[PDB]
């Protein structure tokens, strides 16, 4: 017999959204690490938002305990003050 | 929303420096003045 | 029993900028002021038998 | 026997500084020895050692207070 | 500009250094504080047993 | 007239191991002192002492001086 | 690791890339300053030199002054480097700090 | 043990244990403590000190009886109560 | 120059001497005569005077390293308000001991102790090192 | 508003401005407790009354200490406001319970008060060992008022420890490891996990001590069977634990100060530093009995507690080294933090090496109970906790509030107390080798002047803390605005202005993997 | 770290003020508990 | 507004009204021990009662009517209920400690032995393993419980919950009926002390462990819980299940060993 | 006793005070040392303009700041193990003492032979003869032979004491219900003070301890005479 609810007919808010989210392979809640690209100029690593700016942490090698901060800002592509790989903000919504 | 930036984000007004010192005064007087007051208490008992 | 969550679900999604706490409606105030009634004249209480209980009797 | 009996000798039952089980034991040793002595009519003078030992290690309190409990018929150990 | 410290840092060290020798030499020597030293080289030692 | 090339790196690391070692021979030298002025002297006074002690005696002064509860 | 040597041909090469722009100047220099020596004046040289590319006097002048706080209590090494770089700063017109007022408190 | 019945242990398997192993274990300790019930000879009363402790009155009834006092059993520092 | 506070997410300017070129420029807005002065800066620097040379790193850096670096006297005000207020703290003991303390006991008067002591050298109180020690039995009188 | 914001708080921002307010007011009444204490033994005889009234002060200058000014500051107070900024989570992982931490401690504190004044106080010392904290020594309300407030006390660390462990898990940004977290962050999850684990024992142990005193149950008692010393080891099984605790947030701070005032983007040996600090709340839940060497125990015990408490000074000298190391080489600037922490390395240092010589069971025997035992604990905790808590506050002023505080009045706070709390508890070694007990009211002369000395130097601190307020006060009177900060990039804390918004991190950091 | 000019400078005047205000705060309340002392202990 | 999937909680007067609740809870207690009357007591115990109805409810609010409880949310939830449980096994071990002391070393108040003279032990073979099955058999049907309700079934979910609770509450009157039988009181010296104190915090477990089931098995009437989410249920069974494991501790230390 | 202005250690009377005595000064050298250089460093680190600011490797050094500890720890614990064994080592007594702790006086035993047993309170200020110890003298001392091994067991009949000797090198708790064992041997006759050491309420300042020590003969004829 069955009578239970499954999450795909009762989820609702902010869960439903993340479900939904993951099931179209989006992570719009940021549940995952984004996987880094080689970080040249060329190449930048892209940075979504939802605002103008953001904070990135960039860990510039493997292992690394320091992690350096900066703010992102829209426009042309910035470069972590430690390692200098680029880093491009993408602004959406 | 709440009020925001330096001076906004306390529980206690900093507007004026002299309220403030008032309030300070009575703030941190109380502390201090609380463990006198209670051996005072206590000596007065018997 | 029928599975009437959905009702709960646009109840306390309603756009009323009501806390989760309230939001339930006049039941909700009702049962929140004889808390904090009994919680804050329960500690004037206990500020009142501490008072009697610091001197002799 | 065996006399001259200046104290309680080392005891390596009882080596460490938490005596009180050293003095307890010679209590009941003793009046368990005294009870066997008078019930078939011998001599309690052959308990002598274990009423020195206790005598010199358990505090008078101690002794007072279990044997009015023995004669008041509340004393919780085996005798 | 000069600030703070160039304008009133030698006055405020001196004044500083003279008042607080000053009252701590005055507490310790001049209010009856028993400071208990030894006897060692001070205290002659006098007969105290008694019939 | 031109001046001579110093030494140029390194530097911080030079001051350190000197200081190090400078710290270590102190604090040699400060055991050594401490073993005389303190350890050795303690020993040497307890030693001095008990050497030729007399306890006896010692008791018959303290008797003499009236301290003793026990003793007259 | 590295010999010496190696170290400062590294820094050379760095600062003597023609179209070194002005964030990799300052990476470098900000990075070369955390190390525990006072530049070689050929590894200063390839910098001015690159400030001159960039178009910048101030960053060359500053420059001398990191190499004069680099070498702390030594105050030898500072007329030193500046002796051996008396010809580029000839050719290329940069003032000493000490030739702009810069050195008073 | 000695029960195999593995593989996926779901709902089932589970309910299967509920009913053939754990609540036929719930009624045969409940028959055999409804067979060695019925009140035992309670023992002669002995003021024992280190029994019966009174330190502080308690803080319901007279003060004397603990909170789920048994007349039946539980003697007080004087003994049973008639 | 004039930094604001809606401004701390955008990259700013710092005067360190392990962080010699900063992320931005000091002065970021030119006036007309600073505007050509960046032009001639293009051209051989020997053009420039030692003037525009300074006029140049102004623009570039608000202090220079010896500026920086200065001395202070904080240390004279430091030391002697800390002294004023060690200071003030006697005035409090001078308080507590007329209006707070009573006599001490009579054991510390000058005829007890003298007494005490005797009776401490009669005992032979620290006679190795500590007290006894220090006095010499034979001679009656303390050890020079 | 002012209701929904302070009373109803959800924001670990708020709720950590709370603690500090809290903390602060507490020290206040520690201070005062603590000069009662030096008035009553600054000058041979009697000034208040006996040793009730006396011993009243002295427990309660522990638990205010302790429990309301060390503790609210460090882990409630620092903790809130810095752990979910340092991890870029926009709150702890249970902000409403993350409020019942806080307000469960002003009834505590209230039932503190409550016990000393009815009845004669609770004269126990801060261990209420029975049976003198029993029924009969202590008959009345007192003890029992004082078990509560622990218990109140407890609960709030142990759901706070729950807050931590989880946030500090489970929020972190999914690329950022466990070894990419910041010292800080790291010695407030260790000191939670050791929360977690003795403060259940200790509820354990003064419930036992509850029912002894009100059901007539005999725990503690040898009429009923039982022993005093079982309530020693429940105790001291929380009560070192419990001296870490108050500790290792220090040392997380210490490492941030050192790191910053030196110029350093981080400091020397990173998993060094973890790893002494995990070892460290490992160890010290193993040496507990190294408070009880005088009770009778077996040589053998005396004999490991001895070698297992001197271990701790392995890890623990990993960490002075490693704060030496990250001055090594640094670019110094002499603030008033950095003045705070570099007295802490030195005093810390001081007062661990005399729990050195406390750890040796056959020397213990005389030092046990005397003020060389006061002298330490007051060095590691008076001029170790406190000065890693005025170090981390005058740090992180300017980012809690937005306004600077005067350096050079700070600086002169700094060198009165390091004055005033060395006059103090240094000539306390010299009481403790020579003889004088703990927690008496009055002494032998011989020990009047090292006695009259300490005194003094107690006023000395009260003028430090008096100062202390003004000097906050200027800071709120001046309104100067905090403009730029350095090291951003190696101090995430800091990289959302002063003060940073009510909602910070609502959009997450952005970290990748590679 | 650099901060604004104060947006409400606080004097010396103000400041021996505060100053003066803290320390009595502190001060002539436990002075006058201390100074009674005798005034509680016999009676 | 928030791209995170982690739960900013409205503010809330429920941490006041706790935090109070004990205070007039433990004032309340230092009125009953000392001053006769339990007016405070009664007070606390209810706002008490009145912080944790409306609490809970409003995480059932934020999680089954406005899905604010994402799989983060979730996971730190799943962290504070294993931690909690963590520090009650210390609290108990404290207890355990005291019994272990006592009884491994008998005082001479005791008679030198274990279990002390006069003492009476219950006889583990009777209730107290009757007890140990009832446990165990609702550890064996809360399990059901829950495959039943990962696997979609209403019915048997409602079945094996309601089982679990009937065996729980057949635990806690036989334990009431244990404590009014037993010959040895809470007063009688440190065996006394040892076994009431213990089970009594124990049996608290259980009926606080049964009263989470019940709200289970109400919340499952209702349809709350999904065959994906339901950590209310979970928390609760991983509680049930520390009960359990507690008892058999008691019941081999102080039933069985210590008798 | 104590003396004014003391720093150390009473004068040992006892082998053992002696042995804990170079102990002492064994381990303080090392703390006068370890101290030193931590504090000489931090002035080291503090007081160049040279700069190092770059990621430093720390796993060479800290084989040093881990094997140096380690060993100097042994340093300490190989003689302060010694001692406590040597403590704990069997001896022979030829005299058992009793004493116990009440609010607030100790009551001693002497039941080897006689059933001798009396209290001991502290000699109030205002009663003190001239040259007597305020807070320290006792009516009745506690008269023990010298140059003899003493057991003495400590009790209490109320709440926790500790019955401490400074010059022996003694402190054992005093606990109801327990009997704690202590070993006593005075090197010297005289007079050696000690104070309780575990808090016991409102007199817990005012219950000393004072061992006479004098030769057996007076012992004995002492012991006589107190029955
Ligand atoms: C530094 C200590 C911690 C911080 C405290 C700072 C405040 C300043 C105080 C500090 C200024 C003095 C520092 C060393 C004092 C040694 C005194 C001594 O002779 O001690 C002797 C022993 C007992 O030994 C004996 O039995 C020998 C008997 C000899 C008697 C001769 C009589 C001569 C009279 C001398 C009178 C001295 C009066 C001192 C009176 C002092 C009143 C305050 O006492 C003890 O064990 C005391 C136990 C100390 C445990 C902590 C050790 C911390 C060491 C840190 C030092 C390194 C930095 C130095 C450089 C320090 C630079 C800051
Ligand atoms: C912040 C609180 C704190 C801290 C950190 C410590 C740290 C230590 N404590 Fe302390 N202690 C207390 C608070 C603290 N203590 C309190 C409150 C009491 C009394 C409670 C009461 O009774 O009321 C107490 C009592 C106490 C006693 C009992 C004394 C007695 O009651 O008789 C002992 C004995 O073992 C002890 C030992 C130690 C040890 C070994 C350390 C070690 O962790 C210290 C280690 C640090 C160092 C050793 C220095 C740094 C290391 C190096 C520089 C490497 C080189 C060093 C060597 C090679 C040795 N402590
Ligand atoms: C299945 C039954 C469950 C028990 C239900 C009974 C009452 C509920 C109270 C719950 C309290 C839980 C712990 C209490 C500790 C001791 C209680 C022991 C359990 C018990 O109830 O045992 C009874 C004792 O009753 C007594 O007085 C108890 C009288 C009331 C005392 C209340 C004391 C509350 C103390 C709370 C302290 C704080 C708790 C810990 C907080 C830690 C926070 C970190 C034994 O009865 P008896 O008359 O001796 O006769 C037995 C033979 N006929
Ligand atoms: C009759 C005598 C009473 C005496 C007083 C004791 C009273 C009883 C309290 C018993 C415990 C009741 C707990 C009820 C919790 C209900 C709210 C709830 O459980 O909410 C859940 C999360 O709970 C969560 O925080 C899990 C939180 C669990 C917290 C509680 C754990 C027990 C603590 C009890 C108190 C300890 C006392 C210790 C004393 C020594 C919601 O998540 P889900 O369920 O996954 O589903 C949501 C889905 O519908 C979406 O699709
Ligand atoms: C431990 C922390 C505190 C230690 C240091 C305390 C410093 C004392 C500061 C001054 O305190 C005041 O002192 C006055 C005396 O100078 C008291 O007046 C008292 O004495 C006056 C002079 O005799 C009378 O005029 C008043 O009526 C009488 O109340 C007054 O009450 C008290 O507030
Ligand atoms: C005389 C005396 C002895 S203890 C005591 C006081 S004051 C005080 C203030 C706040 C909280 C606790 C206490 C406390 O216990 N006063």
């Amino acid at each position: 017999g069955g009578g239970v609810p499954t999450d795909e007919e009762q989820a609702t808010g902010l869960e439903r959204e993340v479900m939904l989210a993951a099931r179209k392979g989006q992570d719009p809640y940021n549940i995952l690490a984004p996987k880094a690209t080689s970080g040249t100029k060329e190449d930048p690593n892209l940075v979504p938002s939802i605002t103008n700016k953001r904070i990135v942490g960039c860990i510039c090698e493997e292992d690394n305990s320091t992690v350096i901060w900066f703010w992102l800002h829209k426009g042309e592509a910035q470069r972590c003050p430690s390692c200098g790989t680029h880093y491009k903000l993408v602004p959406h919504q | 929303h709440y009020e925001e930036g330096p001076g906004k984000n306390i529980p206690f007004s900093v507007e004026n420096k002299w309220r403030l010192l008032a309030m300070m005064t009575l703030f941190f007087g109380s502390g201090f003045a609380a463990p006198f007051f209670i051996v005072r208490h206590q000596l007065l008992k018997k | 029993f029928e599975n009437r969550v959905a009702e709960k679900q646009k109840l306390f999604q309603e756009d009323n900028g009501l806390p989760v706490h309230l939001k339930g409606g006049a039941t909700d105030n009702i049962l929140y002021r004889v808390t904090m009634t009994l919680c804050l004249g329960g500690t004037l209480y206990s500020l009142y038998c501490l008072g009697w209980a610091s001197f002799p009797h | 026997k065996i006399k001259n009996y200046q104290t309680a000798p080392f005891d390596s039952r009882f080596p460490n500084q938490n005596q009180t089980r050293n003095c307890w034991q010679n209590y009941l040793d003793f009046h368990r020895c005294e009870k066997a002595m008078t019930a078939k009519g011998g001599d309690v003078s052959v308990c002598e050692w274990y009423r020195r030992v206790y005598k010199s290690l358990c505090p008078i309190s101690w002794v007072s207070t279990w044997d009015d409990r023995r004669a008041e018929g509340t004393f919780p150990g085996k005798i | 500009a000069p600030d703070f410290h160039d304008k009133y840092g030698n006055a405020v060290l001196a004044s500083g250094a003279t008042f607080c020798v000053a009252v701590w030499v005055y507490m310790a020597t001049q209010i009856g504080i028993e400071w208990n030293p030894s006897p060692v080289g001070r205290v002659t030692p006098k007969e105290w047993r008694e019939q | 007239t031109a001046l001579a090339k110093p030494q140029m790196r390194g530097l911080l690391a030079r001051r350190l191991r000197f200081h190090i070692v400078g710290a270590f021979m102190v604090s040699l030298g400060f055991a050594t002192f401490y073993k005389f002025a303190v350890a050795e002297k303690r020993k040497k006074a307890y030693a001095d002492f008990y050497r030729n002690y007399d306890s006896m005696k010692d008791f018959e002064e303290m008797r003499k001086a009236g301290i003793f509860q026990s003793a007259k | 690791h590295e010999t010496d040597e190696e170290f400062d041909a590294r820094w050379v090469t760095y600062f003597n890339k023609p179209d070194i722009d002005a964030w990799e100047l300052r990476k470098g220099m900000n990075t070369l300053v955390g190390y525990d020596l006072v530049p070689e004046p050929k590894i200063i040289d390839a910098a001015l030199r690159a400030c001159r590319r960039l178009n910048d006097f101030a960053s060359a002048v500053r420059i001398l002054e990191v190499v004069k706080d680099k070498a702390g209590p030594h105050k030898e090494i500072y007329p030193y480097v500046i002796q051996e770089l008396r010809p580029t700063l000839n050719e290329l017109g940069i003032s000493t700090p000490e030739e702009l007022g810069l050195d008073k408190v | 043990a000695a029960k195999g019945d593995h593989g996926g242990t779901g709902a089932r398997t589970w309910r299967f244990l509920t009913f053939g192993l754990a609540l036929p274990s719930v009624a045969l300790c409940t028959l055999n403590s409804w067979l060695h019930s019925g009140h035992r000879e309670r023992p002669a009363f002995i003021p024992y000190h280190h029994l019966r402790i009174r330190t502080k009155p308690f803080s319901w009834g007279d003060g004397n009886h603990t909170f789920f006092h048994n007349p039946r059993v539980n003697p007080l520092p004087t003994g049973y109560e008639k | 120059s004039v930094v604001k506070s809606e401004d701390y997410a955008l990259p700013s300017y710092v005067d360190r001497r392990d962080y010699p070129l900063p992320d931005v420029a000091h002065v970021k807005n030119l006036s007309a005569s600073q505007k050509a002065l960046k032009e001639k800066e293009k051209a051989s620097w020997s053009s420039l005077s030692i003037d525009e040379k300074v006029e140049l790193y102004r623009l570039k850096f608000k202090e220079s390293f010896a500026e920086m670096n200065r001395s202070t006297n904080e240390w004279k005000t430091v030391v002697g308000a800390a002294m004023f207020f060690i200071g003030f703290t006697a005035l409090l003991l001078i308080w507590e001991k007329h209006y707070v303390y009573g006599p001490i006991p009579h054991t510390f008067e000058e005829e007890w102790v003298a007494k005490q002591t005797k009776r401490m050298l009669d005992m032979k109180v620290a006679p190795i090192q500590g007290f006894s020690a220090k006095w010499d039995y034979d001679k009656n009188e303390w050890k020079k | 508003m002012f209701i929904n914001r302070w009373l109803f708080s959800t924001n670990h921002k708020d709720i950590g401005t709370l603690y500090l307010l809290f903390g602060a007011w507490a020290g206040m009444v520690g201070t005062a407790l603590s000069l009662l204490i030096r008035a009553e033994l600054g000058q041979p005889g009697t000034l208040l009354g006996d040793d009730q009234i006396y011993n009243v002060v002295v427990t309660a200058h522990a638990f205010v200490m302790i429990f309301f000014m060390v503790m609210p500051i460090m882990i409630g107070g620092f903790g809130n406001w810095l752990v979910p900024l340092m991890i870029g989570a926009p709150d702890m992982a249970f902000p409403r319970m993350n409020n019942m931490s806080f307000w469960l401690l002003p009834p505590s504190f209230l039932l503190l008060l409550a016990s000393s004044m009815v009845e004669a106080g609770a004269g126990t010392g801060w261990t209420v060992y029975p049976p003198l904290a029993g029924n009969l020594a202590h008959a009345g309300a007192s003890v029992d008022l004082t078990i509560f407030s622990l218990h109140l006390a407890g609960v709030s660390s142990i759901l706070g420890a729950i807050n931590f462990i989880t946030t500090i898990i489970n929020m972190k940004p999914p690329a950022m490891s466990q070894y990419q977290t910041p010292l800080f962050v790291w010695s407030v999850m260790i000191t939670a996990v050791l929360l977690l684990l003795s403060l259940p024992v200790l509820a354990a142990g003064i419930t036992m001590l509850l029912t002894d005193r009100n059901l007539n149950t005999t725990f503690f008692d040898p009429a009923g069977g039982g022993d005093p010393i079982l309530y020693q080891h429940l105790f001291w099984f929380f009560g070192h634990p419990e001296v870490y605790i108050l500790i290792l947030p220090g040392f997380g701070m210490i490492s941030h100060i050192v790191t910053y005032y030196s110029g350093k983007k981080e400091p020397f040996g990173y998993m060094g530093m973890v790893w002494a600090m995990m070892s460290i709340g490992f160890l010290g839940f193993i040496v507990w009995a190294h408070h009880m060497f005088t009770v009778g125990m077996d040589v053998d015990t005396r004999a490991y507690f001895t070698s297992a408490t001197m271990i701790i000074a392995i890890p623990t000298g990993v960490k002075v080294f490693s704060w030496l190391a990250t001055l090594h080489g640094g670019n110094i600037k002499w603030s008033p933090a950095m003045m705070w922490a570099l007295g802490f390395i030195f005093l810390f240092t001081v007062g661990g090496l005399t729990g050195i010589v406390l750890a040796n069971s056959s020397l213990d025997i005389v030092l046990h109970d005397t003020y060389y035992v006061v002298a330490h604990f007051h060095y590691v905790l008076s001029m170790g906790a406190v000065f890693a808590i005025m170090g981390g506050f005058v740090h992180w002023f300017p980012l809690f509030s937005g306004y600077t505080l005067n350096d050079t009045w700070a600086k002169i706070h700094f060198a009165i107390m390091f004055v005033g709390v060395n006059m103090t508890f240094f000539p306390q070694h010299f009481l403790g080798l020579s003889g004088m007990p703990r927690r008496y009211s009055d002494y032998p002369d011989a020990y009047t002047m090292w006695n009259t000395i300490s005194s003094m130097g107690s006023f000395i601190s009260l003028t430090a803390v008096m100062l202390m307020v003004f000097i906050i006060w200027e800071a709120f009177a001046s309104k100067r605005e905090v403009l730029t900060v350095d090291l951003t990039t190696t101090n995430l804390e800091w990289l959302n202005g002063c003060p940073p918004p009510y909602h910070t991190f609502e959009e997450p950091t952005y970290v990748n993997l590679k | 770290i650099t901060a604004k000019p104060a947006k409400t400078p606080t004097s010396p005047k103000e400041q021996a003020i505060g100053l003066s205000v803290t320390f009595l705060s502190f001060l002539l309340p436990a002075g006058w508990v201390l100074y009674h002392l005798d005034n509680y202990k016999k009676s | 507004h928030q791209t995170h999937a982690y739960h900013m909680v409205n503010p809330s007067p429920w941490p006041l009204t706790g935090a109070l609740s004990a205070l007039l809870m433990t004032s309340g207690l230092t009125m009953w021990f000392h001053f006769n009357s339990m007016t405070l007591l009664m007070i606390g115990l209810t706002t008490n009662m009145l912080t944790m109805y409306q609490w809970w409810r409003d995480v059932i609010r934020e999680s089954t009517f406005q899905g604010h409880h994402t799989p983060a949310v979730q996971k730190g939830l799943r962290y504070g209920m294993i931690l909690f449980i963590i520090s009650e096994v210390l609290f108990f071990t404290g207890f355990f400690w005291a019994f272990y002391h006592s009884s491994l070393a008998p005082t001479p108040e005791l008679g030198g032995c274990w279990p002390p003279t006069g003492i009476h032990p219950l006889n583990p073979l009777e209730v107290p393993l009757l007890n140990t099955s009832v446990l165990l058999a609702s550890g064996v049907s809360i399990t059901w419980a829950h495959h039943s309700l990962m696997e979609g079934d209403r019915k048997h979910m409602l079945q094996a919950l309601f089982i679990t609770i009937t065996l729980g509450v057949y635990f806690t009157l036989l334990q009431a009926s244990e404590y009014y039988e037993a010959p040895f009181t809470i007063s009688d010296g440190v065996y006394g002390s040892t076994f009431f104190v213990a089970t009594g915090f124990h049996g608290l477990h259980v009926i606080i462990g049964s009263t989470f089931l019940i709200v289970c098995f109400f919340r499952q009437l209702k349809f709350h819980f999904t065959s994906n989410h339901h950590f209310g249920f979970e928390a609760a069974a991983w509680y049930w299940h520390f009960v359990d494991v507690v008892w058999l501790f008691l019941y081999v230390s102080i039933y069985w060993w210590g008798s």
